[PDB]
This record gives C-alpha cells, structure tokens and sequence, in this order.
C-alpha cells in the first residue's frame, strides 16, 4: 500500500508533505547516513505501531511479530545529532528489554528532585570537571590545614 | 618564517607580543615573561623577519621591564627547521644553491639544552629583564656544515653551488612577489627567500660578552656528533649497507677489510 | 661460557601478545623458543593484600574465556579448609553453569582455531550462541564475563524465575547449530589435510608433559576429573567420555566437539533435576545473610559488618584443589596462616603446561603449522601469565 | 619513426647498463626491461607469436630464477670492492673498438641494409617444425631432458 | 571571498565524512576487553557495518583501541606500534586496565593507564565495557572527528 | 540477502553501462561492428588497399 | 580517441572493483547471518569510496634502510599490468590474444617478489616466495588449458587463432573437467581460498595498499572474463557477476591449504590431467 | 609509422595522402590491423595514474618523524622454478601445433615429443623430486 | 565424514609411512579399500568433482537466503537484566536526604581502592560525608559496594554509555554521583522492586 506507506513516512519523519520531506535537509543527510536513512525508510515503515512520545519528542514503536531482540525501536527527533543519552530513564528500561513497563501503561513515582534527561556534554568545555581542575570556577587547594598569615 | 596574505611579519612579531606583554602587566600576578627571538635579530638588518624580531623584543622590553629575552641561534632536533630543509635541499633536488662563498659563521645549538636553559632561567632570578643568547661550543661556516652533512649522508656527489646573492634573489624573486594573495603552500622551504640570503651574508653567532649557557651553569652538548646526531643518522639508518661509499672503510670491521684488501 | 659466533638464521615471530623465536634450517622448524611475561600482572603477590572475598574477582580475569570454572577451584579450596558443606541446589547451579561455561570456551576455542586456519563463517555463527549465553550470564549476575557469582558456601543470588525456560529453549536448537557448524570442516579434505597428523603427541610424553583436558583424551587416555575425583553434583551426572588415539589436531577438534555434546547432555540432565531449597550454606559466620535478615536482626547485621570488612578467618593449614577446566586441569594451592587473608596462593594453569610443548612438537613442522599448534593448544596467556 | 628508432637504440643502452651497474637487482631489472623492449621492437618485424614466446619464457621463468638465486645467495657486497676496486680499462677499450666503431661488423663490406616488416605464419611455422625440422624438434626434446636430468642430479643436499 | 570560504567549509565537511566513516583500527589482543571487542565485530553488533576493518599493520591503521591491561614489558612494544601509526591518527581507551590500572593499579609491573605512554582521544569505561558501550564510544569518536576543521584552519593560516 | 542485492544489481549495471558505452565509442571509431575479427596478411592487404583507394578517390575528388 | 576508450574502460573497472569488495563483504555477512556494511551510505552503498579516500589521505611511510623506488613501483607495476590486461581484453585484436593475456598474467608475479625483497621483513621474504611459487606452478596448467581451448578456436577464413570475437557463442560441454581445473587454477592465481596461505604487502600503506587490492581484484575480474569467454560461450556482465558470486561462495565456505600441500596438488594432479586432456583433444580434433 | 615509398602506398601519388597518413586516426580496419599499439598508450596512462596515486598522500597527509616508524614490524623453490622454465619452454613448443591443421605423422611426432617430456617428468616423480618436504 | 585416506595426512613421517607401510590398513578409522568397479567409481567421485566442498557451499548459500540477527544501534538496543552492574551512583530518600551515612563499608569492601571517603557530623548533628569520590577509571564495577551497603545508598545504575573524551571527566565526585542518582532514581527503584525478592 503506497498511500499507507507515505502516511507512515509522514507521521514518522514529522513533516507535513512529501514535498516538505524530500526537500528538507534531513532527507539530504539521510542521503549520507545509512543508519538514519534505514530508520526513516525501512524499520519505521514496516508492520507495527507507535507506543508513545517522550518530552524530547522521540517516538517509540513496537512490533510483536518481529523476532526477539528486535521488537522495539525508537526514532530520535534530533535528526542531525541523534544521541542515546536523550532517552528518558522511564523509557530506558522498556527500550533495553529490562522491564515491560512504559509511561503509556505504567504510572511511576516522580521524585521532586528528579533531573530530566538530555544530551551529553562530553568533548565540550562546559562538561563536568573535578574541583581541582583548571576549568573549575574557583580553584581548590586541598591542604588539610591553615597557613599562618602575618 | 614566511609571510602570508592573512599574517604579515609585523602582525606576528610586533603587535601580538606587545599586547601580550601589556595584558601580562595588567594581570599583576605574573612573575616571569619569557620571550623568544633569533640570534640574528638586529634592527639594522635588511631581513624583514629579523628586523621585526628585534623591534618586538624592544617593544616587549619597554612594556614589561622584567621579561627575559632569549635569542638562540640554529636549533637542531628531530623535527627542526634547520637540518630537515637542508636534507630536502641536498636530496630530492637536482642542485643546491649556496649564497656567495657561504663562509658566514653560525653557532648551532640543541633543543634539550634550550629546555634545560628555560628551567635554569626560571630557577635564576637575576636573569629577569635581561637578554640571553644561546649557541653551541663550536663556530662553523655554512660550507663546513654542508661538508659535514655530506659526510653524514655519505653522498659522493657535491650538489651544492656557490652563487652570487643577486642570482639567488632572482631565483627566489618570482615566488616572493606572489607570497601575498595566497593562503600559503606546503612543502615550501624557508630557505627560498631574500631574507635568508641576507642572513647568509652575515655571521650569526653569540655576541662577545653576551649572556649564554655558561651563565646558567650549562655545558652545551656536542651538536656535530652525539645523541643529537643520531636522528639525522637515521636518514642513513646509521649506516649498515647504504650507498656505494669506500672512504667509510675506517669504521668497517677488521676481517671485511682484509677481505677487500685495503 | 657461550659465545655467539654464527649468526646465520634469525627470526622474530610477533610482538603482537605472544613473542615467538624459531629456528629453521630452511622451510622446516628445528627449534622454537617462546618468550612470555608480557601479561604477567603479578596477581599472586597482589592476592596477599586482599581478603578472600576481595581477591575473588582476580580469578575472573585469569581465564577470561572460562570464568566460573576458575572461581570454583578457589572456592572449593577455601571451603575444604573451612570444612563447609554446599547445599544441593547450589551444586546443581554450579555444575550447570560450569557446563555452559565449558561450552563457551569450546566454542570460542574452535572458532579461533578455524579463523587461524582460514574458516571465518563458524566464528561468526558460534558467536551468536555465545551472545545468547552471555545474556544468560547477565541475567543471573549482571555481568557478561566477570560474574563473580560463585561464593564460599554457595552463590551470590538464586536464579531468576524464567531462566531455565530459555536455557531449555537454547538447548533445543544448540544441537542444530553444532551440526551446521560441523559440516563446514568435518567432511572437508582441506581442513583435515591442514589438521591431520600435525602435532602428534603420545600418552607417555603427555604424562611427561603434564597435559590435561581434551589433549589428554585424544591420546587414548581414560581420564576425567568429573569421573575420577568428582566434585559437587558431577558424580550424579551420567555422560560419556570421547576417546581418540592419534594425538592429532583433527582428533582434538573431534574430541572437543564430542565434549560439547556431553556438556549439552549434562545441561539437559541438570535442567530436569533442579531441586528446591537453600542456595547458600546456612553458616552466617562465613556466608553473608540476607539483606532482609540483616535489616531486621542485630546478629545478622553484626555478621554483615564483620564479614564485609574483615571477613572470615581461615584456620592455618594448606590445601590444593583442581577443577576439570575446559582448557585442562585448573588448580590453586592455598596456604593458610590463620588470618583473614590467604598467606600464599599459588595458581596452576593447564595452558601454561601445554605451552611448554611447543619446542618439541613444532620440530619437523612448517611455519603454516605453528599457528595450528598455538590454536590447537587452546592457551590463554591470562592464566599462563599471572 | 622517431619513437621506434629510439626504442631500437634503447636496447644497446640497456645492454651496456646491465654490466655498468653494481647492484645485481638493478642489473636484473635492466635485463628484464631490455628483454621486453627487444620483444616489442621485434613485434615491429611482424613476429607476434615469437615475441610472446620470448616474453613468457625469459620474464616469467628465467628472470624469476635469477632474482631467486641472487636473493638466496647475495648479501650486499657492493662496497666489497664492487665500488672500491673499479673496472678493467682494457675491457672497456676493447668493447669500444668492437661496438662503437665496429671495425668488424656483421655486414662486413656492406654498409647499408633495408629493414622490412615480415609476415609471421604460425601455420607455416608449424609445418616447418613438424615436417622439415622434426628431427631437430626431437633433438630439442633430448636437450630439455638433458637439462632436467642434469639439474636434478646436481642437486645440493 | 565568501564563496571560497563556503567551499572550504564544504570540503572540510566532506573530509570529516570520509575520515570518520572509514576508521580502520589495529588489533591488540591484550586481555579481557579484546573478547568484547571481538564480539563487537560479530554478527549481532557488526562493527563492519560502521566502516570498521581491522588491519594486520599499523601502516593502514587509522586509530588504536587498547583492549586489555598494559605491562611495563609491553609498553615499549605498544609505543613501537603506535609510533608506526601514520597520520592522522587517534587512540581509544577501552577498559579500566587501559584507563588507569583499575584492578592492577598497585601492581609493580602494570602501566597505570595507557595515557602515561601514548595520548588518548576516547576513554571507554567498563571492566569489561559492553560491546554496545564500545559502539557508543566509537560513535563519540566519530562525533569528535566531525567537529574537526582542517582546511578551515589552513586557509586562515 | 537483501542488503547485498543492491550491490549485486549495481555491479551488473555498471558493467552493462561500461560495455554499452565502449561499444558505441568503438563503433564510432571503426565504423563496422566486426573490427575485432581475426585478420591475416590477406585481409590486412585488402584493408590497406581499400584505405589507400579511398585516399586516392579523395585525391581525385578534389580535381573536378 | 584511443586514450578516451582506455579511460572509458578504466572507469567501470575501478567502480566495479570497489563494488566487488563491498559485495564480497556483504555476501560474506549474509552467509554469516549478519548484515555487513550498511551504515556507511544508503544500505552501505558508499563504503569503498570512503575507504579509498581515507587511504588517500593517510600518511605514506617509507623505510629508510631499503630501496624505496622499487617499493613505490611494485604496486605501480601491478596496477599497470592490470590496466594493460583489461585493455588487451577489450581494446585488442591480436591473433594470440589469449596467449597475450596469459603472458601478461605471468608478469604480475614480480610485484609480490619486488615487495618481498623491498621491505626488510623476514616473513614477507618467505611469503612472497611462497605465493610466487604457487602462481608460477599453476601458470603451466593454465597455459595447458588454453592449449586445449586453442585446439578448436577457428575463424571463418579457416585460420586457427585466439581472437575473442571468433570464440563460439556456445558453452563447451565437452571440456567440463578442463573447465573445472581451469577455474581452480584461477582461484589459485588470486591468492584466494583454498590458496590464501600467503601478507606480502604487510609493510605497505595508503594508496599503495589500495593499488595492491585494485590489482588483485582486477586480475580476478580479468580471469573471470577469460573463463566466461572460454567456457561460458561469451563475454557478459551477468557471467562476471555469477563467477564472482561463486568465488565469494567458495571463499566463505572453505579453509586454506598448506604450502607444500597445494604444491603437491598442482604438480601431481592438475598439470598431468591438463596434459592428458590436451593430448586427447588434439587426438580427437584431428 | 608512416609510409616512405609509393610502393608502400600502392603507387598512389599525391601530397594529400602523405599528410593524411601523417595525422591519421588509429583504426584496426585502417592501416594498423593487429598493431598492439594501444598497449603502449595504456602503459603510459597507467604509469601516470600510479604515479599520481603515489604522490597524492605525500600532499594531503600530516607528517611526523619517528625513529621506530622506519622499521619493519630453499631448493624446493629451485626445483619448482627450473621445472617451470623447462615445462614452459615445452608448452611454447606445443603451442604452434595447436594452431595448425596437423596431419597424422605430425600427430605422431607431437606424441613423441610428449612421450619424452612425460618420461623425464615421470622419472622425476618416481625419484621423490615432486615431494616438497624440503 | 571423519574417515582418513592415504595421501591426505598433512605430514611427511605419516605420508612416508603409509606409502611404504600398510599400517593404516590395520586402523579401522581409515576408509577401507574399494573392492569393485562401483566402489572405485564412488571413490573417484569422492576425490574428483569435489562433492565435499559442495555440501558446505550449499549450506552457506542457504544461509545467504536466510534471516539475520543484526540490530540497528543506536536506534535499537539489546536485552539486559535488573542485576546489571553499570555506573555507580548515589541514592537519596524520597524526602530528599542522602541515603549514604558514611559507614565506610563500601570503601572497606572495595578491592579496587577506588573509593575515597571523608566525613564528619553535619551542622544539624547528622552523620554525612564531606568527600565521596569513586575512580571509574579504577572502579572494576564488581558491585561488591552495592552488596555491602546496608541502606541501598551506592548503586550501579543501568547507565552504561558514559564514555568521555578525557580521563579527568571520569573522576567521579560526590556531586556528580548525586546528579546521576537523581537522574536515574526511578529506573533503579523499579529494578529494586524486582531485585528485592532476590537480594
Ligand atoms: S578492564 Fe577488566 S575486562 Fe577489560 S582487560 Fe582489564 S581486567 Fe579484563
Ligand atoms: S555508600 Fe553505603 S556503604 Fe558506602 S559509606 Fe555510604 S552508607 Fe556506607
Ligand atoms: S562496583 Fe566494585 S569497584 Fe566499583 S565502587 Fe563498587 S566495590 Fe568498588
């Protein structure tokens, strides 16, 4: 079914028209990234259904008819800088085949101190550094005593 | 060492060190400002790079009174800009130009001596605000250096030629009037410039009474031979069977020479 | 006392972690001098500064191809001096997972030997079942390779519910995977001509050369530690012993395959006889208690405090115990002074003994067969260099 | 016909170069190039089959054995007087007399000849080989057998 | 001028595209982490899917992944092979033994981290790390290569 | 093998396009689809006679 | 014109060799229950291109203790021989065209030998000789097979030749054992399984390594075209792809032989069989 | 090549023909049947391509100088090579016979050649010369 | 098959033995001699025309048209269990207070010596850490810390994709561990809700 195939392609790519899709830079990068193109064109377009959407906009799909270890797959919204670190933990367990619980069917308990998921900052100057690092805001001298000043 | 359409000699050698010294004095917590120049730096030289170097040294001295100026000569090393280009000119080339007689005197030095010199300069307080010149324990000419290099390479064919300076300039004139409006090219020796020719018309050694390695309690190791000469020997791998040479019969094992009866 | 004089032949076989120096009068090898120690991590001295429980992960990385077998010998050596009896269900689990580990070691060994010979398909094919068994390991210990599952007096945790289901499901097709694996080399003239009558070993030399595991079996020698000196529930297990009589690389190949078959048989027998009961020894003064027990009882809390800081004090003494490792006989000599740290722990590795046979075996052979000798020797330098 | 004549001249140039150099590997490489160019120039004489025969035989068979013998028998002995002892002047003087000025040429009194392309017939060649010189073909068979048996009897063991 | 800068940027994009997607490492079967490395190239994970080929020589090797502990006796050989790596080159640190010594960090013969001998671009943690983790680390290496801009630097030199 | 099938078709298509282009180019060059035929000195003589006759015709063409 | 034809032949050769190594990887994966190169471009339709460009930008390293001229020229010589063989396949009219290509293939032995003497590697010194001896031994049997083929190659004029366009447009059902032995000899000529024991280019790098692989796969394709013309009754892309598919099939299913073992096999089973078949064909064709 | 006599030009006179031959196009169907000429031009083109591919990485690759980077990581051959020599010479002998319509006595003489060949070869076989233990 | 043949032995001592001694005949594992024209033709079909390569070829070709087990990372992941031991992390109580009470059992039990702890009494009288550092480049991920802790403070989280470009980023302090715990608390709590029946 070509109409169903294109409907699935639009609802997975997140665009509005086939002209909007084929003319978008995301398609152009799909012409150079085979894994991303495979996501967009093959795995998401097969038999199966959507599961849910996280606050990062990523989509989750499941296909019970597939073989074990390949039933579930995710589409990252960030088409140019896709990264697994942005997947929230409440989808991490279902994605990693560790539990059969997802937000769409399981109501977890959210702590008030919960920090949301996002991209890694590794390789950048804004990433974490130990308190004795030169990038730290205020350098620490870890001497365990006080020096006498006149 | 070469001018570029995006960076000129003045931009690298005068303004940036001056602003750096200004900001260093503005910091107020900096204790030692170490600047580097050439032994051949002098304000009355025809060479533009040497003149810019001297001007930048004077500007740094005026801006920062306590900065220490270091003016080493030829520095040798594995990836240096002195022996490697000389090899690229002796080999991989049809002929080697040499400026005039080439009897100008230079005092090549080793990099590890310079590193220990930096350590000692940081150790010695008195050297602040001064100028130190660095040179080897020997004085040699360009001809002598070329002869010793040919011995090291064991080349049986002297490809060097002694030519008048104007001829060398005319050889390098076309590529120096196009040095600008160009983002720079690889595999370009720093030797194909008129400033190099002007360098080869004057001696480049430590001035009499200058502050040197002895002031640091440092004995400059041998540059002509020693551990610093092993890397250049690896062009000839030190010599097992390379080349056709027979004059090397001096170091050949005993029984082999009686085999060849010399 | 010895000069050099004649240089003549000179060779260097590999800094990359086996270093081999050989001597040929041409195309035929006359001498072969391995040099080892590039992986000698000095673990035995390091063991002296660790508690018995602290040093347990050291045994994970001695043979990182076969782990639980390495754990088992050290655990048994501890327990025998500790005079501790192991519960039945724990013995069942230990034997079953040991058989699975032996299967993994045989699979990886045969595939690497094939790749060295030149066959690449079985490598990739068998690594899929290897990944399956890695999933099995992770389900039960949270680690793919370095489980640290075996414990003094039992195991860390009981098997999760639903594991034996997938174990049986895997066994239901492992025979088919092995069958399709055999057809690529078994009926091949090339594989045989590469392997037949290469590195022949006698029973007399093997017992002189201290062989163990499948290499011993291929010389017409009836020997299995699981049948002569049984440990845990191996005495109850009924299985056959493959026997060959040429001492050939092809013979060792077939012996390992039939060993895999017997391991599958033992896996089935363990699957259909799993008992219900305790998996840890009931001595809390050696075995850690349950977390629920710890959090509601003063005595278990105190024992958790002491064992997890100081650990149990083995009585002074000495013992040596060995286990029928997939690569041979893996033994550990334990020296006890009376404290909470082992005084001296010597480790015996079968591959180290097998690796000593290269010079005499490689004589009369060809450079195309040195790799064959190494591959059929089935040697891990982690145990060889400790 | 500049390039054809240049290729013709290259043959004697390579011939002199073969003895000129001191590296045995260089000599063998020069000989291989000379054989190839010789066959190519003889191809201008219309001998397609014979050129391929010469190429095949000398390159694939003989030069390979040359390089093998040298590589199994020759540590570099170039400095072992191969550069320090030089060359005999009488040899080069005699060679000059013989080949530069050629006081005794092949043609002798004749000083000019016309070179004309041929027409190689493998059919006529086979007719001759197996009807007119069959006896010499069998003699060549015997010579090949002589070579084989002598080689295998002179084996160094 | 702007068009030339645009061409430079696009050429840098293409160069990064080529260099990232065709990284060929060299095999150091040092210790435990190699087994995870071997399984990473297997059918389930297919390192070859990501343009990864293991080469027998450093000369074709693009980057080094340290899979296993490094001893003092092995450090000179590792430096030997890395110094045989041609430019541009990178180093990937996989495993705590490679990271900082880990479970042999106080041994007498263990180099406490391969950092002390050679530079490292990627540090992959785990004892052993997951083959999935090795995939993630090599993808992060690709991301680092992506941000590289060489001809952009050279045009402004 | 669905992943290798694109490569399988591409190899055949590449060789097809190359052979077709070479066919067209060599047909334009030689102007008969038989130039690869075996030729003896007899056919060579006929061909060279014919070529020289065409040249002679052109020479006599520029004479009327 | 001639130069343009040479280039028009060159382009599909390089593109298709890239595709051949890619498809060999991918089919090996398919036969190994994996996918193979799939991320590097659409379904991985870009892997060899980036690999070639990467080895292009990679640094070429030259030993300082040998003759680097031979080190450079040996892959150059092999590549030149591959191009010349392709030209003789498609751009030739020689009466002994098959013999021409046979003599050409005889020349490719030197590149391995040149590399083996060039670098200061002992195992290169040994493996180069081993591969040389293997190909040299099998060359005689290949020539004998061509001798057998030439016993029936006739043109309309009645002259016996080796022209490709005059080869019959039908398969030679009467020389199937000869065809099989020729195919195995072709397998041996390309250092493929079960003759991949010898690599010789271990100390090589960069576009030198790329050119070595180009020459290897180009010689494989040349031999494939030769086999298709000789036994399959014509020259076509379909037959080239089928022969390559079968060669990948054989590589992915078999281990390699030992050195003296394939020496014995070639010198006691293949050459005498080709000799007897040549004698029989000559006898019957009378 | 260009013709230099009217006899070579089949006694066709004129200047147009000389210049026509001077700047002719190569044609197998023209004046150069079985010419082997494209081999040389193929050699030139391949030399150019190989030289360029040698040069290019010396331009677009960074360089670093290291001491250790500049370092490398029997009679059976005699028997085989000499046997190959002799047998290839014999194959060259055989080749013209396969290119002719030989007669029965020609066939018998060819068989005589082959008989001597196989006699020597079989003698080498029976003496252990084809067993490559050494 | 596993049978052996004369000439198919890969050696010289054995080959020279069998061609000059019939010892292989006494061995039953060697295929017995053909006795008729039919058996001779069977042997010829065995040796010539391959017929041994053919079977493995056919099986591999069937594998070509067979399915695959390849997964598309990162858009697909593997299968793991709650017992998975990954990145160490620090847990709190639902009110927000740190679970770790600086009993230093984790540091005592750790055979990697990768845990450095300093602590004192807080201004409210609470016994809390002042320095809590674990060297991930030195941590062996054994999980013995997770076994020793009696308040479920230190846990190896389900995070395993935390490789960094520099080694310094892996020198985990108290603050980063608490950040990781606050990030991954829900998954860890869910896993504990399962693991509690076994731990
Ligand atoms: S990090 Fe751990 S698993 Fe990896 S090699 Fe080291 S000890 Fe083995
Ligand atoms: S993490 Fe747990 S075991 Fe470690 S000091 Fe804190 S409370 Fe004690
Ligand atoms: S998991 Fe093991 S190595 Fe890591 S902190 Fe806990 S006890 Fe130490």
């Amino acid at each position: 079914s070509l109409s169903g195939y294109f409907s699935r392609l639009l609802e997975a790519s997140g665009k509005k028209s086939v002209g909007s899709f084929f003319a978008s830079w995301e398609f152009g990068k799909m012409l150079v990234d085979g894994n991303l193109a495979h996501n967009v064109l093959v795995r998401a377009t097969g038999a199966g259904r959507l599961v849910g959407t996280d606050y990062n906009g990523n989509r989750y799909y499941e296909n019970e008819e597939a073989a074990y270890g390949r039933r579930r797959w995710i589409v990252y919204k960030d088409k140019f800088d896709y990264n697994p670190t942005t997947i929230p933990p409440e989808w991490h367990g279902w994605l990693n085949y560790i539990n059969d619980y997802n937000p769409t069917n399981t109501q977890f308990k959210q702590p008030t101190y919960q920090i949301e998921a996002s991209m890694t900052k590794t390789g950048t100057q804004t990433c974490y550094n130990p308190k004795g690092s030169w990038f730290s805001a205020k350098p620490r001298n870890w001497r365990k005593y006080e020096s006498w000043t006149p | 060492r070469l001018q570029t359409k995006n960076w000129s000699f003045e931009d690298v050698h005068v303004d940036f060190p001056k602003r750096l010294a200004k900001l260093a004095a503005e910091t107020g917590q900096v204790q030692r400002l170490i600047h580097f120049s050439d032994m051949g730096a002098d304000e009355n030289h025809k060479s533009l790079r040497m003149r810019t170097k001297a001007v930048g040294d004077k500007e740094v001295l005026d801006a920062f009174p306590d900065a220490t100026i270091v003016r080493p000569g030829d520095i040798v090393g594995i990836e240096d800009h002195f022996y490697n280009y000389l090899i690229y000119q002796l080999t991989l080339t049809v002929f080697a130009p040499v400026v005039e007689s080439g009897s100008n005197k230079i005092q090549p030095t080793y990099v590890l001596d310079v590193a220990d010199a930096v350590a000692a300069l940081l150790r010695k307080p008195d050297t602040a605000g001064k100028t130190l010149y660095l040179g080897g324990p020997e004085v040699l000419t360009m001809r002598e250096v070329y002869d010793l290099l040919l011995k090291t390479l064991r080349i049986y064919r002297d490809d060097t030629v002694h030519l008048p300076a104007w001829a060398v300039k005319a050889m390098y004139k076309p590529f120096d009037s196009v040095r600008r409006m160009l983002p720079g090219l690889p595999m370009t020796s720093p030797l194909a410039t008129e400033d190099y020719v002007e360098e080869m018309l004057r001696d480049k050694v430590v001035p009499a009474g200058a502050l040197g390695y002895a002031d640091l309690g440092i004995v400059p190791q041998k540059v002509t031979d020693g551990l610093a000469i092993e890397p250049v020997r690896h062009a000839r791998v030190g010599g097992y069977r390379w080349g056709d040479m027979s004059a090397v019969a001096k170091d050949i094992p005993e029984s082999v020479r009686k085999y060849y009866n010399i | 006392l010895t000069p050099a004089k004649v240089n003549n032949f000179t060779l260097n076989f590999g800094p990359q972690v086996l270093r081999l120096v050989l001597e040929m009068q041409g195309e035929i090898i006359m001498r072969a001098d391995p040099h080892i120690g590039l992986l000698h991590r000095g673990t035995e001295k390091l063991l002296e500064y660790k508690t018995y429980l602290q040093g347990l992960p050291y045994f994970d990385r001695l043979d990182y191809v076969s782990m639980m077998c390495m754990e088992h010998s050290y655990v048994l050596a501890i327990e025998q001096l500790l005079n501790v009896s192991v519960p039945l269900r724990g013995q069942y689990i230990r034997v079953l997972f040991s058989e699975i580990t032996r299967v993994l070691n045989h699979l990886l060994a045969i595939t690497c030997h094939s790749m060295d010979v030149g066959a690449l398909t079985p490598f990739l094919w068998a690594f899929e079942e290897r990944e399956k068994l890695f999933e099995f390991y992770e389900r039960v210990s949270g680690a793919r390779m370095h489980a640290a599952y075996f414990r003094v007096g039992g195991v860390s945790q009981d098997l999760p519910i639903g594991l034996l289901r997938d174990v049986y499901d895997w066994a239901r097709q492992f025979a088919s995977r092995l069958d399709e694996m055999e057809e690529l080399l078994t009926g091949n003239r090339i594989w045989k001509e590469r392997t037949v009558d290469v590195g022949t070993i006698t029973a007399q030399m093997a017992w002189d050369w201290g062989c163990s595991g499948p290499i011993l079996r291929a010389s017409g020698i009836d020997w299995d530690l699981r049948k002569t000196q049984p440990y845990d529930a191996y005495g109850k297990m009924q299985f056959n012993v493959p026997i060959a009589g040429h001492g050939d690389c092809y013979d060792r190949y077939l012996v390992r395959l039939q060993e895999m078959r017997e391991s599958l048989r033992i896996i089935y027998q363990c699957l259909n006889e799993m008992p219900d009961g305790l998996y840890k020894s009931p001595d809390g003064k050696v075995c850690p208690p349950s977390r629920s027990t710890m959090k509601q009882s003063m005595e278990a809390l105190i024992h958790h405090f002491k064992l997890y800081t100081e650990g149990f004090h083995v009585p002074a003494g000495e013992t040596y115990r060995a286990v029928e490792a997939p690569k041979g006989e893996f033994g550990v000599y334990l020296v006890s002074r009376g404290g909470n740290r082992p005084y001296r722990c010597k480790i015996r590795s079968p591959g180290y003994a097998h690796l000593q046979m290269t010079d005499v075996i490689s004589r009369g052979a060809m450079l195309a067969d040195v790799v064959t000798i190494i591959g059929t020797l089935d040697v891990v330098f982690g145990e060889i260099d400790r | 016909m500049f390039f054809e004549n240049s290729a013709i001249l290259l043959c004697a140039l390579l011939s002199i170069a073969v003895g000129y150099t001191k590296s045995p590997f260089m000599s063998l490489m020069y000989s291989v190039m000379l054989f190839i160019n010789s066959s190519f120039v003889l191809m201008m004489l219309g001998f397609e089959f014979l050129a391929l025969v010469n190429l095949l035989v000398y390159v694939g068979a003989l030069a390979v054995l040359f390089l093998f013998v040298i590589m199994l028998l020759e540590i570099p002995a170039t400095e072992l007087r191969a550069y320090s002892r030089g060359w005999s002047t009488l040899g080069i003087f005699v060679f000059i007399i013989n080949g530069v000025f050629q006081i005794t040429p092949s043609m002798g009194p004749r000083g000019i000849i016309t070179g004309l392309p041929g027409a190689e017939s493998i059919t006529n060649l086979g007719h001759a080989l197996y009807l007119y010189f069959a006896d010499l073909l069998i003699l060549n068979s015997l010579v090949l057998t002589v070579a084989l048996f002598g080689r295998f009897a002179i084996a160094p063991v | 001028a702007k068009g030339l800068e645009f061409v430079v940027s696009k050429v840098d994009n293409v160069v990064n595209w080529a260099r990232a997607g065709s990284i060929w490492p060299m095999t150091f079967g040092l210790a435990c982490c190699a087994v995870e490395m071997m399984h990473a190239g297997a059918s389930r994970y297919d390192l070859d899917r990501y343009g990864i080929i293991f080469r027998p020589s450093p000369r074709q090797s693009d980057a080094m992944i340290v899979a296993g502990t490094l001893t003092n006796k092995m450090a000179p050989a590792l430096r030997k092979v890395y110094d045989q790596m041609p430019e541009p080159k990178w180093v990937v640190s996989m495993g705590s033994c490679a990271n900082g010594g880990g479970y042999y960090h106080y041994s007498y013969a263990v180099v406490r981290g391969c950092d002390r001998v050679v530079p490292v671009d990627v540090y992959v943690p785990g004892c052993p790390p997951t083959a999935e983790g090795l995939l993630y680390g090599l993808l992060q290496l690709q991301k680092k290569i992506y941000r590289s801009k060489t001809t952009q630097i050279w045009y402004k030199k | 093998g669905w992943n290798a099938l694109p490569s399988l078709v591409i190899i055949t298509g590449i060789w097809t396009a190359g052979l077709f282009a070479l066919d067209k180019v060599q047909m334009f060059r030689e102007n008969k689809p038989a130039w690869a035929n075996n030729k003896d000195g007899w056919q060579k003589a006929l061909y060279r006679r014919d070529w020289y006759l065409q040249r002679e015709e052109e020479t006599l063409a520029m004479a009327k | 014109m001639i130069v343009a034809s040479i280039l028009i032949l060159i382009v599909p050769v390089l593109l298709s060799v890239a595709m051949f190594t890619l498809a060999e990887r991918t089919v090996m994966a398919s036969m190994q229950r994996r996918f193979g190169p799939q991320v590097s471009g659409i379904s991985g339709l870009l892997q060899p291109f980036w690999d070639g460009l990467k080895l292009g930008v990679k640094e070429p390293v030259l030993p300082d203790s040998s003759s680097a001229g031979a080190f450079a020229a040996s892959p150059m010589i092999s590549f030149v021989l591959s191009q010349v063989a392709w030209v003789g396949i498609c751009i030739s009219d020689a009466s002994f065209q098959g013999l021409v290509i046979m003599a050409i293939s005889s020349l490719a032995v030197y590149g391995v030998m040149l590399a083996g003497w060039a670098s200061n590697s002992k195992y290169a010194f040994l493996g180069c000789l081993r591969s040389v001896a293997l190909m040299v031994s099998y060359e005689l049997s290949l020539g004998a097979a061509l001798l057998s083929i030439g016993l029936f190659v006739t043109d309309g004029t009645g002259m016996k030749c080796l022209n490709f366009a005059e080869m019959p447009t039908t398969p030679q059902y009467a020389m199937l054992p000869l065809c099989l032995i020729f195919l195995v000899c072709i397998l041996a000529e390309t250092k493929r399984d079960p003759f991949d024991l010898p690599g010789y280019n271990v100390e090589y790098s960069s576009l030198g390594f790329a050119l070595f692989f180009i020459a290897e796969y180009a010689n494989m394709a040349v031999m494939s075209a030769i086999a298709s013309i000789y036994f399959l009754g014509g020259f076509s892309a379909l037959k080239i792809t089928a022969l390559f598919f079968a060669f990948v099939w054989t590589r992915g299913t078999l281990p390699r032989y030992r050195y003296d073992q394939f020496m014995r096999l070639g010198w006691k089973a293949f050459l005498p069989l080709t000799l007897a078949f040549f004698a029989l064909h000559a006898s019957v064709a009378i | 090549y260009n013709a230099w006599s009217p006899a070579q030009r089949y006694f066709v006179e004129g200047d147009h023909v000389v210049t026509a031959e001077a700047s002719r196009t190569f044609q197998f169907t023209g004046l150069d049947s079985g010419s082997f000429y494209p081999y040389v031009i193929a050699t030139v083109i391949a030399t150019a391509i190989s030289t360029v591919f040698i040069v290019a990485p010396l331009v677009i690759a960074p360089s670093r100088v290291d001491l250790d980077k500049s370092s490398a990581y029997s009679v059976s051959f005699y028997l085989v090579s000499i046997m190959y020599l002799l047998f290839d010479i014999e194959i060259a002998y055989l080749f013209p016979y396969a290119m002719t319509h030989a007669s029965l006595p020609m066939y018998w003489t060819m068989n005589l050649f082959l008989a001597i060949l196989v006699a020597g070869f079989a003698y080498e076989w029976g003496m252990g010369a084809l067993e490559w233990r050494e | 098959g596993t049978e052996r043949r004369p000439g198919e032995s890969g050696a010289w001592k054995q080959i020279e033995r069998q061609r000059y001694a019939s010892d292989w005949e006494n061995d039953p594992t060697f295929k017995r001699t053909p006795k008729n024209l039919a058996e001779v033709l069977d042997d010829s079909a065995s040796m010539l025309l391959l017929t041994d390569v053919w079977r493995g070829m056919a099986y591999t070709l069937g594998a070509f048209f067979d399915k695959k087990v390849t997964i598309m990372y990162p858009f697909e992941k593997g299968q793991l269990s709650p017992r998975f031991r990954g990145e160490h992390a620090l847990r709190r109580y639902p009110t927000g207070e740190e679970r770790c009470i600086a009993c230093k059992l984790c540091e005592a039990i750790c055979p990697a010596q990768a845990i450095t702890i300093e602590a004192e009494e807080r201004e409210d009288g609470s016994r809390r850490t002042t320095r809590y550092d674990i060297d991930m480049t030195k941590c062996i991920y054994c999980g013995f810390c997770q076994e020793a802790c009696p308040v479920d403070a230190i846990v190896e989280g389900p995070n395993f994709e935390f490789s960094t470009e520099t080694r310094e980023e892996l020198l985990y302090d108290k603050q980063k561990l608490l950040e990781n715990g606050d990030k991954w608390e829900t998954e860890i709590a869910t896993n504990l809700r399962t693991e509690s029946l076994y731990r």
